[PDB]
RNA sequence: GAGUCU
DNA sequence: TCCGCGTCAGACTCGTAATTATAGCATACGTGAGG
DNA sequence: TCACGTATGCTATAATGTGGTCTGACGCGG
């Protein structure tokens, strides 16, 4: 017995009939015509080819059994759209599918933030150019050296090379054995600390008292425009919907509320003190 | 022994916080045990008064 | 979350969840395709592997390594052992209103006292200063009080001095072998940046001045001020709990 | 060690006497780093039961 | 006798052992190892040459095409070290290698001459090593530590009583290759031999033997002897070797031709053995019952039928002996198997062995390593061949083969990397010999089994992985690719080789940050040996046996030098005179003793070779090139010391210092210090920050000058001569004709490295220590480093120390320092600090660097210039902006309250927010430099343009001075050559010099000299342009940065931190301490003379510590200053040059029998007064490690200064004025300011950032984090009862989100109220357990 | 990974 | 008796941030704006 | 109904079973 998933699947596909020339045509003839037995024993037989193609495309994106799975899906589409009428072989035709299905599925799953087909194939043109430039410019090629070789924008070469930058994992230690990782250092900036939390409570509870302080028509008109006491942040012209119904008198009364409040901030001890903030 | 008397306590939260975390939680899960937070470890965890 | 630079960073669970979803979605598609069982079996094996790796990575087989060559941290791992939630983030914690520094002697001090630096005590007792600054009528709001303290105004030193009188601070040394490894003292504000420790309690801490560092904690609540003063005060804790003999003994 | 050091620190140890002294120096300083973990683990086990 | 820089200040040496071998270069291992890795060796493959020869030529799977290595070359580095440290790039060289695609014809057998393509391909830039043994990676000097790993070869070992319960010592063997699978042989409780490869499952040991075609019959005829049993008529007979019946009981009546020798049940002693051997007894008659139990050796088939009567390896009996005799066999071979001597192991192993023949064994071996896979004859035979028997997958290497052969007591030293059949069997043989009795196991801790593996060899290893990674892509693209179109570079990839070597010079445990806060740290860190690393130990796998000190270390590795961390025996500094053996083991010099006379020929004995000979100790008195005086000499051999006769002495220790390291050599009076304290002292001496003023040590050893010079930090004279030009920035020296080369002008230039940052943010400055127009000898120190003084190492400062207690201000090693030490700014340290400002590219847009910043006072923009960068020289403090940076922000949702307040003032936040580089919180200094790196194409600031203007004009004047001094120096020689031939002195120097090169002489050897000087003048003239263009190009060149980054401004501050309470200080005997109080000068103790003490130490920090060297240092330091104060008094009095000559002469020749002998009659008057001028601060004294000054010599020196024998003076309290009750030990101890300074260590936090998942406070001052309250700290408050104190720290100070913000508000309201909740970390535990598939719920009240 | 207090 | 799994003191400081490789082009699929 | 990024699709010489670390210890089950 062997309890490894890989050497077990490899044992199963081993005891499978390696098809000859008109054996492929004989089964594929009834496969396109639609046969239970043909599709299985064509696919079952040609699993041995998938493994070899998947073996060469390794240490790149997925592990290995993952390349075989996506490789087997390409072999199934090779069988659905094979043409036995043509004198050409199946191993020729299916090699195009298994290299294709694996290339195309690696491009998607290999990265954490999902990178599309266009941006990746864009990138491969820049990468193969870089290797040709590197052998004659000894040092690695710059983004301008690559951009200037293809006569394409410097921002476009920079954009795509920036997406190539891989993601560092949080659980990875800087220390070594068991000191600290990146979660132990990186701050939650979305949750503000008690100092910043209580300042907006004190700023906004200070303002609730300064509303009751100014005149009755001035703190009504000023508050409901900014949406401080009211429900929606309206404009000078939209304060007319309430009771004001004015354009000029609203603008004079809004500014009159702010002018009396500017002197309330110069006396309490802010104005230029709270201008820096 | 100490290591065994610690794991024998009815409080599974005391037991899983000591050692054998993988084993304590599974044996408590299958027995459907309820820890009523008796000792100090339990209240230190939940952030209560000792 | 985004690292400062354009790089991002992710947990190892995201990488294990992605293996499980890929193999589950592919499995559904191969069942839709009515593929041979040989192919279906391989996919069911890989699903078991990815689920078992998500739950407990290093248990059934070889743990699934990511890019770094180390194995991907599983869910079980964040519960289990030392670096688990329990021992590191729950039976023990990082604490607000704490600092540390290099300790030095204070042979003028009384047994109930400890030298606490100016700038340490300023950062330690921030909310109590903003609270006195509103009561004395010096600052209108907290943002105003924040800048008064940041400028280190002359009035602020006087208020800092006012809060700290009769307000204890806890001092701790590693390793915390016995309860006397933490004792409470009344702070004395000093000139330099170094903690001054009472010589007689040096025995309890096992603290020699050849560059030891001691942690500071502020008991904020009134309960905590009374607990510091009644139980954990140095003058209250003279005999050893191990043996009925004084630990506070001249050397 | 079968050969003890006749000399003292005022008189000074010779080349070999020092080399013999180091055997015992390192082993002591070694227990200060390593064996403290066996002892400190006792502290932990005792606390969890009591 | 003594050179010019030595003439300035001679150290009085108390040595008495003439140094026959001078101290070697201390940085030898780093330079020599890497030198082998790069030096292109022609045949004797090493480093890169070996790498290519090993892997190439690589050939295709079709076998038609292949790639072949020709030759490689290193290109000059893109940026030199100077510019690498600045821009932040690796100092590396292009690797250009010639590779040829040779193609065979598939029709012809091997049609070799078909296509011979050729091109020189780039693959990677290998990092180059500096002159001081460093690699500059990303602008940081880094050192790769040499590894100490288990040597390859065979090594026999045994579990004593760890295997099994009985305590059967199971012996074992391991054949360890440099590459390839391991081969283990081991016993079992039941004494059966077994084999395991790569520690896989257990297989019978005879299974590998069958796999090597050994039949049952051959296997028994390798290990066992033969006993021939002759059947004559009826009586059975046996062939005797008398020696075999040895310590055995005679089972039957041993009787020969006519004599009964031994009776039944009687022990055969040595006499019975020689009785039979003297009588020459050959055949003995024996019973038939004696063979019952004997094992038959070979097969015996019936001649009559032709079938097996008995197979090989089967126990005979009376019925089988009857069948053998009658069949036609009256001569039986039999296995000789004693119970204690010649043991039956292979015999019982063969019965356990399930395999039958060769092919059955190969299957079984295949089935182990590749389980489940059905075997074939191709697969089984090919695997077993690819394990140990392939050129490719197996290599012991030269060291492996040499150690393998020398273990098996072989003749041959060098041989094959592949295991042969002989090798495997010989090893099984020796394993059985050890089980039997002759032979013992080797111990692993022996340095003869610990091989040293420096940088060059580990760089070669990783470079080989690079070529192996390319091997895949070569074999791949050779088969698929067309033969005609394909060039070799399309198949090679440069990124794998670059990446595998970059992994070593970056990710590797042994490549690390150079500890450069002190020349001693730099030089001892380069001399470091770590047993940790890839292919070595782990702390997990480290026992105590490897950690502790081993006999072999003596002279190779220092026993008093190692960290006191988890790495206590793993990391180790190299000894002084230690060296790497040709193979790799360590070795120590030894003076040979021929005819009892000690010869000055030195032999570097390896760990192995040392054990044979007896080595006398260095303590032994020679008759001054006669022989040992004393009849009995104290020596050591075979890992132990004892007394010996003189003719029996074989060797002797070369120096007194050889057992110790570089760190420990600098401890004075180490002989009187405990090993424990001496360790910490040598470790803290490395941490000593260099001070503002480099003060020499008064009480040194003499190794100071060796360390300072070899460290590389001091600018040294390449060639001697007169100094033409002196300056703070550079030194230009003209060379003497004899050493000066005839080609060039012969003027050396030393542009001294100026106030510059270190890796620990400390200072590095080179000050010129020679005056304007001074005659200098070759190899003298022209300029002093940061921690060096007139060539001697200066880690700290020496000062008047009084050992007495003081009001408990020196309680527990607490130190009381005078204000005068702080006032003199002598312990004040420079801290240059590097802070970078980066404009990146966010999603919304690129970041600007302008003085136009939203929300800023004029106080911040005041020190910035137009571009938004602080002026050079401008003092700055925490908060102040160094570089104005502004970042784009989306149109953020302003809260109505904010929108009001912005509409109240009018100043509304703009689209671009803010992220300016500002001085870190609390730190403060002066801006000494700003460096700007703009990307090629992005908008340049006007400040950047001023810096380009500054660098360019400075570069033009710098290379103008290069050609100017070189031109003047070159014609100076031409003028001297022109006089030798056509002398027209005054008249030729009147008109212009420009047309001097046209003038020649008649055709002599001196005319040929004029030709080289005129051609070289134009060579430098044309080189001046191409050089100036290179500088101009690099300055205009856009610096290519990381993705997203548009430009970076690097600001350099200079903090000048003085000593304060909290700062850590120490001496050199492990005597630590913390300043407690700076006592005013008025208060300090003072002697009757009136001179106040600098430091007051606690005397109770000495007896417990047992570090008495600090007290001998103090006494001698007092004596040293006593001489200085006498010479200072005589120079103030201005007595007489003959008087200074007499007093100094009596001082230098005061010791009982001193090694050095300074005759002052040789010194001229001018030379003496320069010397006296430096001795007046105090006569520097040298106390070698173990060959130091005695008490009598120190007390004798104290009398020369008219000071007490005691070294204790009556001091008087500064406060009161009255005397202390007794004399107090006072004197000068050289103390050191450690890097643990309190301004860095002090930290405090009330409220700050919180973590992402746990929602707890961050950790450390680097992140401004709160303190960890661990379970240890939790138990303390648990124990007291204070549950509120605890709950506070568990909830509102930690996770409780509503608790922490609410409590902050309670305390500001004044009300110290506990309003808690439940930690978010528990809420996380719940969701993490529920995601496991475990229902965990809060069943409530 | 190199340190500091035990 | 052998294989497997489980423990292995407490805080602190620093320091840095890497690599590979996936072809090329034509119709198909979804959403938003403009006539 | 195009514009634009994203996605799906197909290529017919034959090709058909995979290939990093190697040393802990002392206890306690199954
Ligand atoms: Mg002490
Ligand atoms: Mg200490």
């Amino acid at each position: 017995r062997v309890l490894d998933a890989t050497q077990l699947y490899l044992g199963e596909i081993g005891y499978s009939p390696l098809l000859t020339a008109e054996e492929e045509v004989y089964f594929a003839r009834r496969a396109l015509r639609g046969d239970v037995a043909s599709r299985r024993r064509m696919i079952e037989s040609n699993l041995r080819l998938v493994v070899k193609i998947a073996r060469r495309y390794g240490n790149r994106g997925l592990a290995l059994l993952d390349l075989i799975e996506e490789g087997n899906l390409g072999l199934i589409r090779a069988v659905e759209k094979f043409d036995p009428e043509r004198g050409f072989r199946f191993s020729t035709y299916a090699t195009w599918w298994i290299r294709q299905t694996i290339e195309r599925a690696i491009m998607n799953q290999t990265r954490t933030i999902r990178l599309p087909i266009h941006i990746v194939k864009e990138l491969n043109v820049y990468l193969r150019t870089a290797r040709e430039l590197s052998h004659k410019l000894d040092h690695e090629p710059s983004a301008e050296e690559i951009a200037e070789q293809l006569d394409k924008p410097v921002d476009d070469v920079s954009r795509m090379l920036r997406l190539n930058e891989r993601i560092t994992s949080v659980d990875t230690p800087l220390g070594g054995d068991s000191e600290k990782a990146l979660l132990d250092i990186l701050a939650d900036e979305k949750e503000n600390g008690p100092e910043d939390t209580t300042q907006d409570d004190d700023m906004k509870q200070s303002i609730v008292k300064w509303l009751f302080e100014l005149n009755a028509k001035q703190r009504e008109v000023l508050a409901r425009r900014f949406g401080l006491l009211g429900y929606e942040a309206a404009t000078l012209e939209d304060v007319g919907r309430e009771i004001g119904l004015t354009r000029e008198r609203v603008r004079q009364i809004q500014v009159e509320g702010l002018r009396r409040l500017r002197e309330i901030l110069q006396t309490q001890g802010l104005n230029i003190e709270a201008l820096f903030l | 022994g100490i290591t065994k008397a610690s794991l024998a306590t009815e409080s599974f939260i005391s037991a899983a916080s000591f050692q054998e975390t993988t084993r304590v939680l599974t044996e408590a899960a299958v027995a459907g045990k309820r820890d009523e937070l008796r000792g100090l470890k339990e209240n230190v965890i939940v952030g209560r008064l000792i | 979350v985004p690292l400062d630079g354009g790089r991002f960073a992710t947990s190892d669970l995201n990488d294990l969840y992605r293996r499980v979803i890929n193999r589950n979605n592919r499995l559904k598609r191969l069942l839709d395709l009515a593929a041979p069982d040989i192919i279906v079996r391989n996919e069911k094996r890989m699903l078991q592997e990815a689920v078992d790796a998500l739950l407990d990575n290093g248990r059934r087989g070889r743990a699934i390594t990511g890019s770094n060559k180390r194995p991907l941290k599983s869910l079980a791992d964040m519960i289990k052992g030392k670096q688990g939630r329990f021992r590191q983030n729950l039976l023990g914690k990082r604490v607000d209103y704490s600092g540390r520094s290099v300790i030095t002697v204070g042979p003028y001090l009384r047994l109930h006292q400890c030298g606490l630096p100016k700038k340490m005590a300023l950062e330690l007792f921030k909310p109590f200063i903003y609270g006195k600054l509103e009561l004395r009528g010096l600052a209108t709001t907290i943002k105003a009080a924040k800048k008064m303290v940041e400028r280190e105004e002359a009035v602020v030193w006087d208020i800092l001095d006012e809060v700290i009188r009769e307000h204890p601070v806890l001092l701790n040394r590693a390793p915390t072998l016995h309860r006397l490894g933490i004792q409470a003292f009344e702070p004395v504000l000093i000139e330099g940046k170094a903690i001054q420790l009472h010589p007689l309690v040096c025995a309890a801490y096992n603290a020699d001045f050849d560059g030891d560092q001691m942690a500071v904690h502020v008991p904020l609540t009134l309960e905590a001020q009374l607990e510091a003063r009644a139980l954990m005060m140095s003058t209250n804790n003279i005999l050893s709990p191990a043996n009925g003999e004084p630990i506070i003994v001249p050397s | 060690i079968e050969t003890p050091i006749t000399a003292n620190f005022r008189e000074g140890l010779n080349v070999l006497q020092y080399f013999i002294s180091t055997h015992g120096a390192r082993k002591g300083l070694a227990d200060t780093a390593l064996k403290t973990a066996n002892s400190g683990y006792l502290t932990r086990r005792l606390v969890d039961v009591a | 006798v003594y050179s010019y820089t030595e003439k300035k200040r001679i150290r009085k040496d108390f040595g008495k052992r003439p140094q026959v071998l001078d101290v070697p270069y201390l940085l030898s291992i780093q330079l020599d190892s890497f030198q082998k890795f790069i030096e292109q060796d022609p045949e004797g493959q090493y480093g890169l040459e070996a790498a290519f020869r090993s892997v190439f030529p690589i050939q295709s799977y079709s076998g038609n095409s292949e790639l072949q290595y020709v030759s490689y070359r290193l290109g000059e580095p893109v940026f030199d070290v100077q510019e690498c440290q600045i821009r932040g790039v690796t100092y590396s060289a292009p690797l250009r290698v010639k590779l040829r695609l040779v193609i065979y014809e598939r029709e012809a057998p091997e049609g070799t001459v078909k296509d011979i393509k050729e091109q020189e391909v780039y693959m990677g830039e290998i990092p180059l090593m500096t002159d001081n043994g460093t690699f500059v990676i990303n602008g940081t000097e880094r050192v790769i530590v040499s590894q100490l790993h288990r040597s390859p070869g065979v090594f026999f070992d045994s579990d004593k009583g760890k295997t099994h319960s009985s305590g059967k010592v199971l012996y074992n063997a391991r054949i360890i290759p440099y590459r390839g699978s391991w081969l283990d042989f081991e016993f079992d409780p039941k004494d059966n031999l077994f084999v395991r490869i790569d520690r896989r499952r257990k297989l019978p040991a005879t299974i590998i033997l069958r796999a090597l075609n050994y039949t049952t019959e051959q296997i028994l005829d390798l290990f066992f002897e033969k006993v021939i049993f002759e059947i004559r008529d009826n009586k059975l007979q046996m062939e005797l070797v008398p020696e075999r019946l040895r310590g055995e009981t005679a089972s039957f009546d041993i009787e020969a031709n006519g004599k009964v020798y031994v009776e039944k049940g009687r022990r055969i002693t040595a006499r019975h053995i020689r009785q039979l051997e003297k009588d020459d007894v050959k055949l003995i008659e024996v019973p038939v019952e004696y063979i019952a139990g004997k094992v038959v050796a070979k097969d015996y088939i019936d001649e009559s039928t032709g079938e097996l009567i008995c197979a090989a390896n089967m126990e005979l009996s009376l019925d089988l002996l009857a069948k053998l005799s009658q069949s036609g066999h009256k001569r039986i071979e039999t296995l000789f198997t004693n119970d204690l001597d010649h043991g039956p192991y292979i015999s019982e192993t063969l019965r356990v062995d399930p395999t039958n023949d060769r092919l059955s064994a190969l299957v079984e071996i295949y089935r182990m390593m590749r389980p489940g896979e059905p075997p074939t004859r191709e697969a089984a035979e090919s695997l077993f061949e690819n394990l140990f028997f392939s050129e490719d997958r197996y290599d012991l290497s030269a060291v492996g083969r040499m150690k393998f052969n020398r273990s098996l007591l072989r003749e041959e030293i060098e041989g094959s990397g592949i295991l042969s059949k002989d090798d495997i069997i010989d090893v099984m043989k020796k394993l059985i010999d050890i089980r039997n009795g002759k032979g013992e196991v080797d111990d692993i801790d022996h340095l003869g089994n610990r091989r040293i593996r420096s940088v060059g060899e580990m760089a070669e290893n990783q470079f080989r992985v690079g070529l192996v990674r390319v091997e895949r892509a070569v074999k791949e693209r050779l088969s698929l690719g067309d033969l005609d179109t394909l060039m070799p570079q399309d198949m090679i990839n440069a990124k794998p080789i670059s990446a595998a070597v970059k992994e070593f010079f970056g990710s590797s445990q042994l490549s690390q940050f150079m500890d450069q806060n002190n020349p001693l740290s730099e030089i001892t860190h380069k001399r470091r040996i770590s047993a940790l690393g890839p292919g070595g130990l782990t702390r997990e796998r480290a026992g105590f046996e490897v950690r502790d000190v081993h006999p072999t270390h003596y002279g190779r590795v220092c026993p008093i030098e190692t960290p006191e961390g988890p790495n206590i025996g793993l990391i180790n500094s190299l000894s002084v005179y230690a060296q790497t053996n040709e193979y790799g083991f360590l070795e120590t010099p030894y003076r040979k003793v021929t005819d009892g006379v000690v010869t000055d020929e030195i032999h570097y004995l390896s760990a192995i070779e040392e054990g044979n000979y007896v080595i006398a100790q260095a303590n032994s008195n020679l008759d001054e090139e006669g022989h040992f005086v004393e009849d009995l000499v104290t020596c050591r051999s075979k890992g132990e010391s004892s007394l010996f006769s003189r003719d029996q002495v074989d060797y002797m220790d070369v120096s007194t210092q050889q057992v110790v390291s570089v760190g420990a050599s600098l401890i004075p009076f180490l002989e009187h210090d405990d090993a424990n304290r001496a360790l910490m002292g040598a470790n803290m001496q490395r941490q000593a920050v260099p001070t503002l003023r480099a003060d020499k040590p008064l009480v040194g050893t003499g190794m100071e000058r060796a360390v300072a010079v070899d460290s590389g930090v001091t600018a040294v004279a390449k060639r001697g001569g007169v100094v033409q030009y002196v300056d703070a920035s550079r030194i230009v020296i003209k060379v003497n004709e004899d050493e000066m080369y005839p080609g060039e002008a012969g003027i050396d230039i030393y542009n001294l490295t100026k106030y510059t940052r270190s890796n620990q943010n400390t200072c590095i400055n080179q000050m010129p220590c020679v005056s304007l127009g001074e005659p200098v000898e070759r190899g003298d120190v022209l300029a002093d480093g940061p921690s060096t003084d007139l060539g001697e190492l200066a880690l700290g400062q020496n000062m008047r120390v009084a050992f007495m207690p003081w009001n408990g201000y020196n309680f527990e090693d607490s130190i009381l320092v005078s204000e005068r030490v702080v006032q003199e700014d002598r312990f004040t340290t420079i801290h240059i600090q590097e802070l970078a400002c980066v404009s990146r590219d966010t999603k919304l847009g690129p970041e600007e660097i302008t003085a136009d910043i939203p929300n800023v006072g004029e106080a911040a923009l005041s020190k910035l210039d137009e571009s938004g960068i602080v002026y050079i020289g401008a003092e700055v403090t925490g908060g102040d902006i160094l570089v104005g940076k502004v970042t784009p922000k989306g149109e953020t949702q302003l809260t109505p309250e904010e929108k009001l307040l912005r509409a109240i003032f009018g100043e509304k936040a703009s689209d671009v927010k803010d992220s300016s580089l500002r001085v870190p919180n609390g730190v403060s200094g002066t801006v000494i430099d700003v460096q700007v790196f703009t990307r090629d194409g992005v908008e340049k600031d006007k400040r950047a343009l001023e810096i380009e203007e500054m660098q360019l004009k400075q570069a033009k004047k710098d290379l103008s001075e290069e050609l100017q001094i070189l031109e003047a120096g070159l014609f100076s020689r031409i003028r001297a050559v022109l006089v030798a031939g056509g002398v027209e002195a005054e008249k030729l120097d009147k008109l212009p010099r420009d047309r001097w090169l046209e003038l020649g002489l008649t055709d002599e050897e001196k005319q040929n000299q004029l030709e080289q000087l005129a051609e070289q003048y134009d060579e430098l003239k044309h080189e001046f342009e191409k050089k100036l263009e290179a500088k101009r190009r690099k300055i205009t060149q856009g610096d290519d940065l990381a993705p997203g980054v548009l430009k970076i401004v690097k600001v350099y501050l200079a903090v000048k931190r003085r000593i304060q309470p909290g700062d850590k200080m120490a001496g050199r005997h492990g005597n630590k301490g913390v300043i407690s109080k700076i006592n005013p000068i008025e208060d300090m103790p003072y002697d009757e003379n009136g001179t106040p003490v600098d430091i007051v130490l606690n005397p109770l920090g000495v007896p417990s510590r047992m570090n008495i060297g600090q007290i001998l240092e103090t006494h001698l330091g007092m004596a040293a200053k006593g001489i200085g104060d006498k010479i200072n008094a005589m120079l103030k009095q201005q007595q007489e040059v003959a008087k200074l000559r007499e007093f100094i002469q009596r001082a230098y020749d005061l010791g009982a029998d001193v090694r050095q002998k300074v005759d002052l009659s040789t010194f001229s008057d001018e030379e003496v007064m320069r010397l006296a001028e430096n001795l007046r601060k105090g006569m520097p004294i040298a106390t070698p490690v173990f060959d130091g000054a005695k008490e009598a010599e120190i007390k004798e020196l104290l009398k020369l200064g008219d000071l007490p024998t005691s070294g204790q003076i009556r001091l008087y309290d500064g406060r009161t004025g009255e005397q202390f009750e007794r004399p107090v030990t006072v004197g000068y101890m050289y103390m050191l300011k450690l890097n643990h300074l309190v301004d860095d260590k002090m930290h405090a936090r009330s409220t700050g950032s919180y973590s992402l998942v746990t929602q707890q406070p961050l950790g450390g001052k680097a992140q401004f984090g709160g303190q960890r309250f661990g379970e240890m700290e939790v138990w303390a408050l648990e124990a007291y009862g204070a549950a509120y104190t605890l709950q506070e720290m568990l909830t509102v100070k930690s996770d409780d989100v509503n608790g922490r913000t609410k409590m902050y508000k309670n305390i500001v309201d004044g009300n110290h109220q506990m309003e808690p909740g439940m930690p978010e970390s528990f809420n996380v535990l719940l969701k993490e357990i529920r995601s496991l598939g475990i229902n965990i719920e809060l069943e409530d009240e």
